[PDB]
């Protein structure tokens, strides 16, 4: 066993390059190879390539060979992964995963027993913009909500009454609109008797644009 | 070990000054692999001398067939005498490191 | 490249019942050393994939007894003897005998629950967004099952098309229901030229479709 921790999320313009790292701990680095795997809805799980730390040898999927470089620094137990000439379709989650090297002392029959937590790479021509927050109120159970609209990139975090209200809260996954911007709705179900008693406020946090909005409904 | 490379001859003796050529034959199954030439230093510490693909006195040359390789020291010195081997590193599919048996090079004094 | 195909792609199963997922490879996946590196991975929601089954039928450490694998040639199967709640997620088969290494397309295992009719709410466009030139109308389907639901927008009984996006939540870990939000995106121009706005909801839990409406103004 052991652990794999990857670098944080990344957002890049079409045609740029991204470099994501993968730090290992809890096992002997050189006893293992390090693979890189992509996951996107249009693509599924697909294998990118593999590096052997000791020799620096690499093997790539023909689909990415020519615009991916995989490097490893044995002294720091870190593997790297550099994707060049980014396209919009490169938007995906990128994982690193180890594989035991079969030797005369040890035989490995399996591939990927330990994975990193994943790194999100979004490729878009859009520019960083904070969200417009709008109330969702109707014209013995009532529904209220907030429309978090026209923001980029992911993610935002929506909380209700500063975390006090969690029961019955539904924050839906964001959808990419035609404008290249993201839209999102978060709703909550309250008893109709409490419409005039309590205050219901959204807490929209969008770190990439440094945006905090406290919107009451 | 599965499909190891062979390293020959097991005992090669040359006169100091000459070239010394070993033959490491590796019949690879699926070509994401690298071949490394090693010399075993005091009490089993391995020194990489060259690698295929990619000191210039240590030369590795791929032969026309997809199996045989020539590992030559150019103008062997007396202290080139030692224990050598070749290791095959298959990166994919299924990572595996397979070494040859050790071969000995002896370099004798010129008259 | 060896193409790995899974069947089915969505597997709802009642708690305690068996489950079965098929994997087919476009060609043989025997390795040159004689081994068959067929593997099964499970990606629990919000987590990384984890290894379940290696070398066709071998259970990885820590994997419960109820998981088992088998196969021969190009056909392989993953069996769960008794499906438990912690077993939901996406299942992938994987081959490592040929380069490039390839995964199956995935099989989403969900819990089959008793049918639940959705509670439907509709929200008009806000004051603050209308001053911004755009108008958004939201229809909410709360805590229903199964996942399959139809939401159609009607502006003055005119059936809309192309101007509505929708998103669904993951199956809730406590009641096994879904929730859906439909979003009618209109220009404020188009919004202020019509009066009534409705979403019609069709679902297995509703004996007849449900409609929620509001008149612009009132
Ligand atoms: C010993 O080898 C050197 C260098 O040769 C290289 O490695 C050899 C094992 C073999 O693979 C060669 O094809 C490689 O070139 C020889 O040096 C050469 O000497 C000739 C003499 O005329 C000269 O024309 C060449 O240019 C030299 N090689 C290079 C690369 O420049 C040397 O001749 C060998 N010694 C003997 C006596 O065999
Ligand atoms: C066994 O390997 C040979 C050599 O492969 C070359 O060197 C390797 C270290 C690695 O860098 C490969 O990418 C190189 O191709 C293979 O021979 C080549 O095979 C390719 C197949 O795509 C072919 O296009 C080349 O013309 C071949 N060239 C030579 C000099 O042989 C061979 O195919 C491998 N055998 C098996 C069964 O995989
Ligand atoms: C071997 O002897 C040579 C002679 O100059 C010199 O490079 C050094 O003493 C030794 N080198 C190696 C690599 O053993």
């Amino acid at each position: 066993q052991g652990q794999l921790v990857q670098s944080g999320a990344e957002v890049k313009k079409p045609g740029a390059s991204v470099k994501v790292s993968c730090k290992a701990s809890g096992y002997t680095f050189t006893d293992y190879e390090m693979h890189w795997v992509r996951q996107a809805p249009i693509h599924g799980l697909e294998w990118i390539g593999v590096i052997e730390s000791e020799t620096g040898g690499t093997a790539y999927n023909q689909k990415f060979k020519g615009r991916v470089t995989i490097t490893a620094d044995k002294s720091t137990s870190t593997a790297y992964m550099e994707l060049s000439s980014l396209r919009s379709e490169d938007t995906a989650v990128y994982y690193c995963a180890r594989e035991g090297i079969t030797t005369v002392a040890t035989t490995y029959y399996w591939y990927f027993d330990v994975w990193g937590q994943g790194t999100t790479v979004t490729v878009s021509s859009a520019s960083t913009k904070g969200p417009s927050v709008f109330p969702l109120a109707p014209c013995s159970t009532a529904a209220l909500g907030c429309l978090v609209k026209d923001y980029f990139p992911e993610p935002v975090t929506v909380s209700w009454n500063s975390g006090a209200l969690t029961s019955g809260v539904h924050t839906f996954p964001a959808v990419l609109q035609s404008s290249g911007l993201y839209s999102l709705s978060s709703v909550v179900t309250v008893p109709s008797s409490s419409l005039g008693t309590k205050t219901y406020t959204c807490n929209v946090d969008h770190k990439p644009s440094n945006t905090k909005v406290d919107k009451r409904v | 070990p599965w499909n190891p490379p062979t390293f020959s001859p097991a005992l090669l003796v040359v006169t100091e000054g000459d070239n010394a050529t070993f033959t490491c034959s590796f019949s690879n199954t699926s070509e994401s692999f690298v071949l490394n030439w090693y010399r075993m230093s005091p009490s089993n510490q391995t020194d990489k001398l060259a690698a295929f693909p990619e000191d210039c006195r240590f030369r590795v040359t791929q032969l026309p067939n997809g199996r045989d390789f020539h590992m030559s020291v150019v103008r062997a010195r007396r202290n080139d005498s030692g224990t050598y081997l070749c290791g095959a590193i298959s990166l994919a599919p299924k990572a595996q490191i397979k070494e040859s048996l050790r071969a000995e090079l002896r370099v004798t004094e010129r008259r | 490249d060896v193409v790995m195909t899974q069947s089915p792609l969505s597997l709802p199963v009642t708690l305690g019942q068996p489950a079965s997922i098929s994997c087919r490879s476009s060609q043989s996946i025997v390795h040159s050393n004689g081994n068959t590196y067929l593997e099964w991975y499970l990606q629990k929601p919000g987590q990384s994939p984890q290894l379940l089954i290696y070398k066709v039928s071998n259970r990885f450490s820590g994997v419960p007894d109820r998981f088992s694998g088998s196969g021969s040639g190009t056909d392989f199967t993953l069996k769960i003897s008794r499906v438990e709640a912690e077993d939901v997620g996406v299942y992938y088969c994987f081959q490592g005998s040929h380069v490039p290494l390839t995964f199956g397309q995935g099989t989403k295992l969900e819990i089959k629950r008793t049918v639940a009719a959705p509670s439907v709410f509709i929200f008009p466009p806000s004051d603050e967004q209308l001053k911004s030139g755009t108008a958004s109308v939201v229809c909410l389907l709360n805590n229903f099952y199964p996942r399959e639901a139809k939401v159609q927008w009607k502006v003055d009984n005119a059936l809309q098309s192309g101007n509505s996006q929708e998103s669904v939540t993951e199956q809730d870990s406590k009641d096994s229901t879904y929730s859906l939000s439909s979003t009618l995106t209109l220009s404020k121009a188009d919004y202020e030229k019509h009066k009534v706005y409705a979403c019609e909801v069709t679902h297995q839990g509703l004996s007849s479709p449900v409609t929620k409406s509001f008149n612009r103004g009132e």
